[PDB]
């Protein structure tokens, strides 16, 4: 409250010193890219050979220029509010791909391995983001969990196991997913597994919902039960597998991704998730609970070694004492007579998908949805090496 | 009038064209570049007071068939020839710039960021050539201090 003199200059678009700031990385950018031109003299000289003109020629390769509509889209997919990913040929060159039109703003949170689906790039418009992946043509998990509810056996635990090793090696690639939901989990050609990514897609459940003579007319827990896949999702995205670690404060761990795996278990016998709720927050609720609230129907049919998987499965995420330890001991646990642990990426698959042709979306509900409150309604190469 | 000398980096090699590339691609490559360094440049500059060659630079580079974006597709050699134009569209924006408006772009004090980016262009001009030292006349002097 003084009185000051800066005095000469002001700061008038004085936000783009960036310009000059930035062009640096530019320039130090530009310096070793070139140096990365020196990668020539690989120079295998066990090689007495020709000669016999050029060992080699180049384009080299370009960055060339890009942006959408260099895509033909052939059917949504599926979605989530994010958005929806869809099935997409390229018009420049022409393929078979996975399109996930995912969201740019309004948003939060601001490889060599077979396991997962493989994606390659990133492209976007102003609003969308795209995600142009692997197709994974055997559909999710969970559309086949709806065409029939699995009689499993060997196959939930066929379906399982590969969960696991791909988890496994994610883990051991020092990730956890706390995603393991059917329509996140994916069947391929073989109907072998690739389970996909998040993208990542953020949003999740807090706090708590609390509300505060009869009939009746249910007439069978299972009937009652059948009051699933409801609107699709269209608003979702449902806890299905939530691990009970996850809420309250900070937690969780792989624990919970086997939890997920345990729960998604239990379901693909059982035709549906333990702590299935008839309502949005009727989980957490059970799922608070377990124990007593942890509940087998008196349908009888289960394996005493599985059944004690999905309880020491859905038993506590607890430390301290125990192992837990897993990903492995869930390899040496007693419902397991094989296998290899090995051979298993080849082995005749539960359902190897029978197709007409390349483009075939019958393992869809392809479906029609079109709801994004989001829409008024109304590219780039800067990569590395080559492929492939 | 004007002013000079700070610095940033040396000294001069990458330009040149890399080896068994189609000098097209790669001509076709470094110049987009630049188009979009100057833009980036005048933004400062912007207001406080070309669209179409840039623009005529931008259709050049997005004709697709003087511009082989696709591929190993080679250029047609008039691209070789769509460029040599294409190149001089830029020059005319660079000297003015630096002639009238750098007077402006010092007080920014950013001066050693716009030296080296003008220095720049100019070594990929002369090693490849795409110019005749007579146009050179308007910028002669400067570049004489190396
Ligand atoms: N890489 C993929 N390949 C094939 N199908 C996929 C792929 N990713 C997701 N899907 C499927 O398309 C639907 C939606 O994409 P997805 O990633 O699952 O949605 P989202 O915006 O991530 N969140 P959510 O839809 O709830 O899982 C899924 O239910 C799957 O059927």
């Amino acid at each position: 409250k003084a009185a000051a003199v800066k005095l000469k200059i002001e700061n008038f678009y004085q936000s783009s010193v960036k310009y000059a700031i930035e062009r640096n990385e530019r320039r130090v950018e530009l310096e070793t890219e070139l140096t990365s031109h020196n990668w020539s003299e690989e120079r295998k000289s066990r090689q007495l050979s020709s000669l016999g003109k050029k060992e080699s020629q180049f384009l080299r390769l370009r960055r060339t220029r890009l942006s959408l509509e260099d895509f033909h889209t052939v059917k949504v997919i599926g979605k989530g509010a994010f958005g929806e990913v869809r099935l997409v040929q390229k018009k420049d060159t022409g393929k078979i791909y996975a399109m996930k039109t995912l969201l740019k703003s309004e948003m939060y949170k601001k490889s060599d391995s077979p396991w997962v689906v493989s994606l390659y790039y990133s492209f976007q418009d102003a609003q969308y983001l795209y995600l142009i992946m692997e197709f994974l043509p055997g559909g999710d998990l969970m559309t086949m969990l709806i065409r029939w509810q699995l009689f499993t056996e060997d196959v939930t635990r066929f379906y399982m196991a590969e969960c696991i090793l791909a988890i496994e090696t994610i883990h051991k690639l020092g990730f956890i997913h706390r995603a393991i939901k059917p329509d996140n989990i994916l069947i391929d050609i073989r109907g072998h597994i690739k389970l996909s990514d998040f993208g990542l897609s953020t949003g999740f459940h807090k706090t708590h919902d609390s509300n505060y003579l009869t009939m009746s007319n249910r007439q069978q827990i299972q009937t009652w039960r059948k009051s699933r896949r409801l609107m699709a999702y269209s608003t979702v995205g449902t806890p299905d597998y939530i691990a009970p670690e996850i809420f309250l404060y900070q937690g969780y761990g792989q624990e919970c991704d086997w939890w997920s795996l345990g729960a998604i278990m239990y379901e693909c016998l059982i035709g549906w998730p333990p702590f299935c709720s008839e309502t949005p927050q009727e989980t957490y609720r059970k799922i608070m609970n377990f124990e007593q609230t942890l509940q087998f129907p008196d349908d009888i049919h289960i394996s005493y070694e599985a059944e004690d998987l999905i309880r020491r499965l859905l038993t506590h995420a607890d430390q301290r004492l125990g192992r837990h330890g897993g990903a492995d001991e869930i390899k040496s646990h007693p419902f397991f007579r094989g296998v290899d642990w090995n051979t298993i990426r080849q082995v005749e698959a539960p359902y190897i998908p029978k197709l007409s042709s390349i483009t075939d979306t019958r393992f869809f509900p392809t479906d029609e949805l079109e709801n994004v409150p989001d829409s008024p309604a109304m590219i780039g190469y800067e990569y590395s090496r080559f492929d492939y | 009038f004007v002013r000079t000398a700070l610095v940033k980096g040396s000294f001069k090699t990458i330009v040149q064209l890399p080896k068994y590339v189609d000098l097209g691609e790669w001509i076709a490559l470094n110049v987009f570049e630049f188009f979009t360094n100057l833009n980036q440049f005048y933004g400062v500059v912007a207001e406080y007071v070309i669209d179409l060659a840039l623009t005529w630079i931008n259709n050049k580079v997005n004709d697709k068939n003087l511009f082989p974006t696709k591929n190993g597709l080679p250029f047609p050699q008039q691209f070789s020839r769509d460029v040599q134009r294409i190149m001089v569209q830029m020059f005319r924006i660079f000297a003015h710039i630096y002639h009238h408006h750098f007077d402006k772009i010092v007080h920014l004090s950013l001066e050693a960021h716009w030296n080296s980016f003008f220095s720049h262009f100019i070594s990929f001009a002369k090693e490849f050539k795409i110019i005749d030292r007579k146009e050179m006349a308007p910028l002669l002097p400067l570049i004489e201090s190396f």
